[PDB]
């Protein structure tokens, strides 16, 4: 009976990718925002 | 206009490369080759900072070698044959002629040269590579750089172990 | 590590730009990577020792250069056309950056450079394509997501797969033909999951790794070889070659274990006639194993005369089979894998 | 960007290799992205940016905005091969240079 | 450019005119079977001529390129200086050219250049 | 008792198992695999330097 | 050109429905056929290449329209949509296999095969399912899937927040 | 290639050996030890020929004891039959008769017409290229000259002169023809070759003052085959040698005076050899670099089993090389039931070995 | 080096003096000729199946912005009813036409 | 269409190269020499693209850094090949 | 019975085996070719 019941949740959330488990594919705006941190620091170092 | 002409000639041009079969010829339509598409780049670029670049590496230095080693010459040197030159003038021409009538911008990139920007724009005020290639040496995003230069360190390796069968 | 001190280094650049592709962020960042496992491979395969090796680096490198530049060429269409690396769905676009992908790691209908290779490659070197030169166009081939292409290399990736190993007497090409089919169960296993593909790889990697490490050892190149072999109880010319049914996967020879794992997952996603297909072909795929087996099964045969010792590395052979060994009584570790939930 | 699967230290060199982001007006488009898709993962968040990477494509690929300016203009041309637009008419003014 | 461009083309038109026009003002000489021969110290040429290509100045040019690709990578280090952040573009330069004396250095000690053939 | 015979591993040892026209009509087993170059003549340039020579 | 065989009764649209196969009849044929013709046959000419794709074609053509017009037939006349209707639509198709292959035997069992595949394939039509549907599940690792991560960057805070909305 | 004599004593070596015999050699240990440090003058290879029974045995053993090299004596097809407690496995009567009773060169003189003699006559030249790799690992860990009395490379001389005779079948007059590229192409050929040359009446009375019952009083001593040895050295064996190998060409050892030959090997000198590298003579030699030189090292410090296995050859189609399955099978049961062969050497506890339990050493190279 | 680093800073010095007073009168050409470029765009299209000014057929180009956002046209855009001769005066100056 | 207009040349010479690439050639140096204008080519479709980014354009070095690097393996191999066999010429394969 | 499967099955996979090897003992310049096909396949049919 809980294997049945695994399968089924298995089948929602695989369909909606809501949870960040099995079914998730986790994305990343780190390096994203490590270039816009080295826009900054370089922003303002412009100019001697 | 130039950009399209030089649409016209690298595809005369091409033209010329698929039918050649001497090494020589081959080699020397590479060439060519280079040079525009040097120029080319070069019209839709900031500047012309990278065609120097890439030329002085791909054509000033590395053709030499394609050169070289088809420098077999195939014990014999052309039969040059003035009718695929004709024709390359003759496609040349009504090509010419139509990039004389085709329409003027559409035709064009729409990319945007240091002159195709916006006077406001505070940041093009610079020298033209001194923003651009920023990132290739301050962090993160420098050390590939040094991955280059090992990459070719390692090339220079692998090429005395291939170049080296025995003699 | 064959002969040189330089085999140690190319390993290592290898490893390092193949590592770059499985852990690359955008398409050019692993096309990068790929190119690097282009370089440092290149020599390996390209021994200076001999002729063979020199033919087969001609055609890896003409073919591999080749997929490489499609590759990053589809990649740019696509990451123009979508202004975005993953596109909003697989469109032509797309369909030639698994092409790419296909041919650089050997699958169905760009197949026929992989067996002229093997008459060039040695044991190891032909492993070492046999396993790693695989990881990274595959993981990438996880990234795209066409369901029929796929689709069409699963289901000739075992037709050709079997009846070409077949015909081959050169264990070489044995090799190419065994691991294409074999291919067709990862391919199909990623178009399901990744993690079950991923473990899947890992079984087949430990598998052909011991096998050919063997063939390396003993040095058996061709089916008269195996049989003329020498051996002195002519026992463990039959106790080793149980990993040649380990090949097929039959319960008692932990091949099963990962075959068993595709094919639950994959009928979970009612894909029941691609299995049959795959299944089907694994029978011809096991026929030839037992052509091979005709070797050993029996036991004293007609042999050669001159022979009277036979000898072979300590390291290697101590290595080796402690791995079959595993292969033999492999399935009593049920409980140790808790990777498949 | 397609999400490595291992993101070992490896992914610490090409990760951040080239960025959008930087000193672009897209870039505003890419961070109003490049956030939900942190937000919903990769799967779901593809199925709801659809504003954000209609914009965001828009700006930096410019389909829409210039492929408008291409039927706009063959559409001048084709009131002149009608012959609508004379030898004067067929152009409009000129845009003082030191304007855009 | 293009008035690099077309500046270039007029000269080239300008030198092929002149070699044109000198390849008229040269007086012609009926062809001899020998005077087209190949100049070889005035005895017979022997079989093709065609050098041997198993030697190793394809070898001297590929360090050529190994170098020439990086002096590419150093070209930009003379604008970004004044922008890049100084630690990074600091240690980031010394380490190149460090490298390459290592390479150099350790190379002398192969001596590769030093070949028996 | 049959135990496999000459004639059991003959059925093998062919280019192909199933010989055919062509695999039949050329066979390439060197059975260590590992067949060494030959040494060929590489001949040298010739050149006549002299007379006209300083 | 752009119709479905399956989409329509079994027995309407004969034209439409035929078409709906052939494609999938052609695509086929030309498959196997760049794909020998390379291989075996290695015809040079290209009246001899078109030979080779015309003898490779034209039977496919035969088995699927062999196999349309009498289960067609069936269904107009027999009235019933019945797994014997595709059975002998199989039969008729072989029938083809061994006229064009001028061996009698070699088509009447594939006659009987092709049948048997009709026969499933009527069964998927009727019950429901498929042979190659969608998938339901896609996993992409296991559950610390999203705690695989080794990287040495630090990451300033983010932009956007899952709490609620305070206005 | 120098004599003590003309070193006014003894030759020093210019580093301390490698324990090849009882030690392993790996590509790690490669990086951690050079190889051609050790290499001195002396690091070649003098092979000997000659008619047989031309007593070079003690030829060899003086040259290489006044110019301090290795002597590594002959052929002994006995090894085959001895084992870790020596005994004689010809012990094991005619139990198997057909091709599992044994065959050694007393045999082989005794009756040639045995098919049986052709087991030999390719395990004799297994035995010849067995010592030839000992000798090049001596060379290569010791830096030290060695002397072979005979080679591989000259063995052919014997087959074809046996199977001009008739002994050898066609078949195996194939077998060792092909077979020989298969292996010879893997060993290097000697510095310098030195061929005695007496005539055939000239060794028959020297063969008739060895007085060998198995010998002396044999059949096979028939002029054609003791000259087929004369016509296979003089032009078949030679030339390929006078390619490479330095050759030298004294009357025979009798008159062979050894100071004279001493002088004459050291006057031939080969740093005049140190010219062109692409010059076919010595070719098997230059070795670029320390790494190349490595190379060679560990492929004999450690690929000696694979140097065995491409004996490894399959070939069915000869009778007299098959064996019967069962009375194979039965073979092998007196093989590894005799007394001191059920383990590996040293673990034969049934017939000594103690210090089990705790043992699992093994030797390079170590048969097995 | 401090006599070179005096004088270019001077430059610099006096190039942002200058600087507003061209971003001035550059706002009002941009506006007026925005105003005129809008008018075209109507008046060209005036018998075009669903033509909607700054638009495809409905849709706006761009969204997420909110409204009375002025996104400034593409070059091309900008030039969307000129001659060559007026597209080339500012585009090909660096190449000096 | 965008493509058709920008991106269509880039095409035309990219599949006019690879088809030289798989044709009749007495050595291999034609197809060498072929990919070698496949780069080019490369490299165009490269460029325009990266000048659709304002900074990422300096892409163009680890590109062409990898680009050279294949053909310098591609001459590599070619040219032990002769040395060996004394010829690297088609018929040899 | 076994001409329907039985030997003639093993006799048919000879005939295919065979024909494999015909496919495969050829000139890598066909299989390069199949594959550009195979891309100015999918490119056209991108611009269609
Ligand atoms: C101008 C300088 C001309 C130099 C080249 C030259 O020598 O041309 C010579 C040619 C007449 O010279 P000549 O060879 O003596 O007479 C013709 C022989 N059939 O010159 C001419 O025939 C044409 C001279 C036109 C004045
Ligand atoms: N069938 C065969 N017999 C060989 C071969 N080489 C040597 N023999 C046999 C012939 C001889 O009767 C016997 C060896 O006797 P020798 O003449 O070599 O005695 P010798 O005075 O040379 O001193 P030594 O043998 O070195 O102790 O072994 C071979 O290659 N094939």
């Amino acid at each position: 009976q809980i294997r049945l019941l695994e399968d089924e949740v298995r089948r929602k959330m695989s369909e909606r990718n809501d949870y960040q488990a099995y079914y998730y594919r986790p994305s990343v705006a780190k390096y994203h925002r490590i270039s816009k941190e080295a826009a900054d620091e370089l922003e303002a170092l412009r100019g001697d | 206009m130039i950009q399209l002409m030089l649409y016209s000639l690298i595809i005369t041009t091409s033209i010329i490369f698929l039918n050649m079969i001497h090494p020589l010829a081959l080699g020397l339509t590479l060439l060519i080759q280079t040079i525009f598409v040097c120029l080319l780049t070069g019209l839709m670029t900031k500047s012309f900072w990278y065609s120097y670049i890439l030329f002085l590496i791909f054509l000033g230095g590395m053709l030499v070698l394609f050169i070289y080693v088809t420098s077999l010459a195939s014990n014999e040197m052309f039969n040059l044959s003035m009718k695929l030159t004709l024709f390359s003038s003759l496609i040349l021409i009504f090509m010419l002629i139509l990039s004389f009538i085709m329409d003027k911008t559409s035709s064009s990139l729409f990319l945007m040269n240091n002159d195709m920007q916006s006077i406001i724009n505070m940041n093009s005020y610079f020298m033209e590579n001194s923003l651009s290639l920023n990132k290739l040496y301050n962090f993160p995003t420098n050390f590939i750089t040094i991955l280059l230069m090992n990459y070719l360190l390692i090339t220079l390796i692998v090429i005395v172990k291939i170049t080296k069968l025995f003699k | 590590m064959f002969n040189n001190s330089s085999k140690i280094l190319f390993i290592t650049i290898m490893i390092i730009g193949t590592l770059i592709t499985v852990t690359s962020n955008s398409w050019l960042g692993a096309w990068m990577g790929l190119e690097i496992n282009l370089l440092s491979f290149i020599p390996l395969l390209s021994d200076n020792n001999n002729l063979m090796s020199t033919e087969a680096s001609l055609k890896y490198f003409l073919t591999q250069v080749l997929a490489s530049t499609v590759l990053l060429f589809s990649s740019i269409l696509l990451m123009l056309k979508n202004n975005m690396n993953n596109e909003i769905n697989e469109s032509f676009t797309s369909m030639i950056i698994m092409s790419a992908l296909l041919l650089k790691s050997g699958a169905a209908p760009f197949h026929f450079w992989f067996p002229n290779m093997m008459e060039g490659l040695t044991w190891m070197n032909a492993l070492m394509l046999m396993t790693w030169q695989k990881i990274a166009p595959l993981m990438l081939i996880s990234y795209l997501n066409i369901k029929y292409l796929l689709l069409i290399s699963v289901i000739l990736s075992v037709i050709i797969g079997a009846i070409g190993g077949l015909n081959q007497t050169s264990l070489r090409k044995l090799m190419a033909f065994s691991s294409i089919n074999h291919l067709g169960w990862m391919l199909s296993s990623l178009m399901i999951s990744e993690s079950i593909w991923l473990i899947y790889f890992f079984f087949y990697s430990f598998l052909s790794f011991v096998l050919t490490f063997m063939f390396n050892i003993f040095k058996l190149f061709h089916l008269n070889q195996l049989f003329s072999w020498f051996v002195n109880s002519k026992i463990l010319k039959f106790t080793l070659f149980m990993n040649f049914l380990s090949l097929g996967g039959l319960p008692p020879f932990l091949g099963f274990l990962p075959k068993w794992l595709v094919i639950q997952q994959l009928t979970l996603c009612n894909q029941y006639f691609m299995l049959t297909l795959m299944m089907m072909s694994t029978l011809i795929t096991l026929f030839f194993y037992l052509r091979i087996c005709y070797s050993a099964f029996m036991m004293n045969y007609f042999e050669n005369n001159w022979i009277m010792k036979m000898n072979m590395n300590s390291i290697n052979y101590n290595m080796y089979m402690i791995m079959t060994f595993f292969s033999i009584f492999g399935l009593f570790l049920i409980s140790l894998f808790y990777f498949m939930f | 960007s397609l999400t490595p699967f291992l993101r070992l230290p490896l992914t610490d060199l090409t990760g951040c290799l080239i960025n959008h982001q930087t000193y672009d007006k897209c870039g505003k488009f890419e961070m109003k992205m490049m956030e939900c898709f942190e937000a919903y993962g990769l799967e779901r968040g593809k199925r709801e940016c659809a504003d954000l990477i209609s914009d965001f494509q828009e700006c930096v690929g410019m389909q829409k905005q210039l492929m408008r300016f291409h039927a706009m203009r063959n559409e001048r041309y084709k009131q002149w091969l009608k012959g609508e637009r004379k030898g004067q008419e067929f152009f409009a003014d000129p845009p003082r240079v030191d304007a855009y | 450019m293009f008035s690099i461009i077309f500046i270039a083309l007029l000269i080239l038109l300008i030198t092929t005119i002149v070699m044109f026009l000198a390849s008229i003002l040269s007086k012609k000489a009926l062809i001899d079977r020998e005077k087209s021969s190949p100049f070889e110290c005035g005895f017979d040429p022997k079989s093709s001529s065609r050098l041997p290509f198993s030697l190793r100045f394809f070898l001297i040019t590929i360090i050529f390129l190994i170098f020439d690709v990086e002096i590419a990578l150093i070209l930009p280090m003379i604008i970004i200086m004044k922008y890049s952040n100084i630690m990074i573009w600091t240690i980031t330069s010394i380490i190149f050219i460090l490298i390459l004396l290592i390479g150099l250095y350790h190379e002398w000690n192969q001596g590769m250049l030093n070949w028996s053939n | 008792k049959w135990y496999p015979d000459p004639e059991f591993m003959k059925q093998f040892s062919g280019p192909v198992m199933y010989p055919d026209e062509v695999t039949s009509l050329w066979t390439v087993p060197p059975w260590n695999s590992k067949v060494t170059p030959v040494e060929k003549s590489v001949r040298n340039l010739t050149l006549n330097f002299g007379p006209q020579h300083p | 050109l752009r119709s479905k065989y399956y989409d329509h009764p079994d027995g309407e649209d004969a034209f439409g429905k035929i078409v709906a196969t052939n494609k999938y009849a052609v695509s086929a044929g030309v498959a196997w056929s760049m794909f020998d013709v390379l291989t075996l046959s290695k015809p040079q000419g290209y009246l001899p290449t078109l030979g080779r794709f015309a003898y490779n074609t034209g039977p496919l053509m035969g088995m699927a329209t062999a196999f349309t017009l009498t289960t067609l037939v069936a269904t107009n006349a027999r009235g019933k949509d019945d797994k014997i209707n595709y059975l002998i639509g199989g039969f008729a198709a072989g029938g083809v296999f061994g006229a064009w292959k001028h061996n009698h035997v070699a088509g009447l069992c594939a006659g009987l095969f092709l049948g048997i595949a009709g026969v499933i394939k009527k069964m998927s039509i009727e019950q429901g399912w498929e042979f190659f549907p969608n998938t339901p599940i896609k996993q992409y690792g296991g559950l610390n899937i999203a705690g695989n991560d080794w990287t040495i960057m630090a990451d300033p805070p983010k932009n956007w927040t899952t709490e609620k909305p305070k206005e | 290639i120098s004599g003590k004599t003309m070193r006014g004593g003894p030759r020093v070596p210019k580093a301390a050996p490698y324990p090849y015999k009882t030690k392993k050699y790996s590509v790690f240990n490669a990086i951690f030890d050079k190889t051609s440090k050790r290499f001195d003058e002396n690091s070649k290879v003098i092979c000997v020929e000659g008619p047989i029974a031309a007593g070079k045995s003690k030829f060899a053993k003086e040259l290489a004891e006044e110019l301090d090299m290795e002597y590594y004596p002959a052929v002994d097809l006995d090894l085959i039959y001895i084992n870790s407690y020596g005994y004689d496995m010809r012990k094991l009567d005619p139990q198997l008769p057909p091709s599992c009773r044994s065959y050694d060169v007393r045999n082989f003189c005794l009756d040639p017409s045995h098919d049986l003699a052709a087991q030999f006559q390719i395990r004799m030249y297994m035995l010849r290229y067995s010592q030839y790799i000992d000798a090049l690992q001596h060379v290569l860990s010791t830096g030290q000259g060695v002397v072979l009395e005979r080679s591989p490379y000259s063995d052919f001389v014997f087959m074809e002169a046996m199977f001009r005779q008739g002994y050898l079948s066609r078949g195996a007059r194939s077998v060792y023809n092909e077979l020989r590229q298969n292996t010879i192409g893997e060993l290097l050929k000697p510095h310098l070759v030195i061929y005695l040359d007496l005539p055939v009446d000239a060794v028959k009375k020297q063969i008739k003052a060895r007085n060998v019952d198995y010998e002396v009083q044999s059949k096979v001593f028939s002029d054609a085959y003791l000259s087929d040895l004369e016509q296979l050295y003089k032009q078949q064996y030679l030339k390929d040698i006078s390619t490479h190998a330095e050759l030298l060409i004294y009357d025979w050892t009798a008159g062979g005076e050894t100071e004279v030959v001493v002088e004459d090997i050291e006057r031939i000198d080969f740093n005049q050899f140190e010219a062109d590298i692409h010059n076919k003579k010595m070719l098997d030699w230059r070795f670029p670099l320390e790494a190349e030189w490595c190379e060679a090292r560990i492929k004999y410090c450690h690929e000696k089993p694979d140097l065995m296995n491409y004996f490894n050859v399959p070939r069915f189609d000869v009778p007299e090389l098959v064996r019967s399955a069962d009375d194979g099978k039965v073979w092998r049961d007196v093989w590894f039931n005799a007394p001191g062969m059920k383990y590996r050497p040293g673990y034969n506890a049934d017939m000594g070995d103690e210090g089990l339990l705790t043992k699992t050493k093994i030797g390079i190279n170590q048969g097995i | 080096a401090k006599k070179v680093k005096r004088d270019e800073i001077e430059m610099r010095s006096a190039q942002n003096v200058i600087f507003p007073i061209l971003v001035a009168e550059r706002d009002r050409e941009f506006l007026r000729q925005l105003r005129r470029n809008r008018d075209e765009e109507a008046e060209l299209m005036k018998n075009v199946p669903g033509w909607e000014v700054g638009t495809w057929y409905g849709e706006p180009v761009f969204k997420t912005l909110p409204e009375d956002t002025l996104v400034t046209p593409i070059f091309k855009e900008f030039y969307a009813h000129s001659d060559w001769k007026s597209y080339a005066k500012r585009a090909h100056l660096k190449l000096w036409s | 269409m965008i493509m058709i207009l920008y991106w269509s040349l880039p095409m035309i010479l990219f599949i006019l190269g690879l088809f030289c690439f798989v044709s009749n050639r007495k050595h291999l140096l034609s197809m060498l020499l072929s990919l070698e204008f496949i780069v080019l080519m490369l490299f165009f479709m490269l460029f325009i693209y990266l000048n659709m980014l304002n900074y990422e354009s300096y892409f163009s070095m680890m590109f062409l850094t990898f680009s050279v690097c294949e053909g310098a393996l591609g001459l590599s191999i070619l040219v032990s090949m002769i040395r060996t066999h004394g010829n690297d010429y088609f018929q040899s394969f | 019975s076994e001409y329907f499967g039985g030997q003639h099955l093993y006799q048919k996979l000879s005939m295919y085996s065979k024909t494999l090897f015909l496919m495969h003992n050829n000139s890598l310049k066909i299989y390069l070719l199949l594959f550009v096909f195979w891309i100015l396949i999918l490119l056209i049919l991108l611009f269609l």
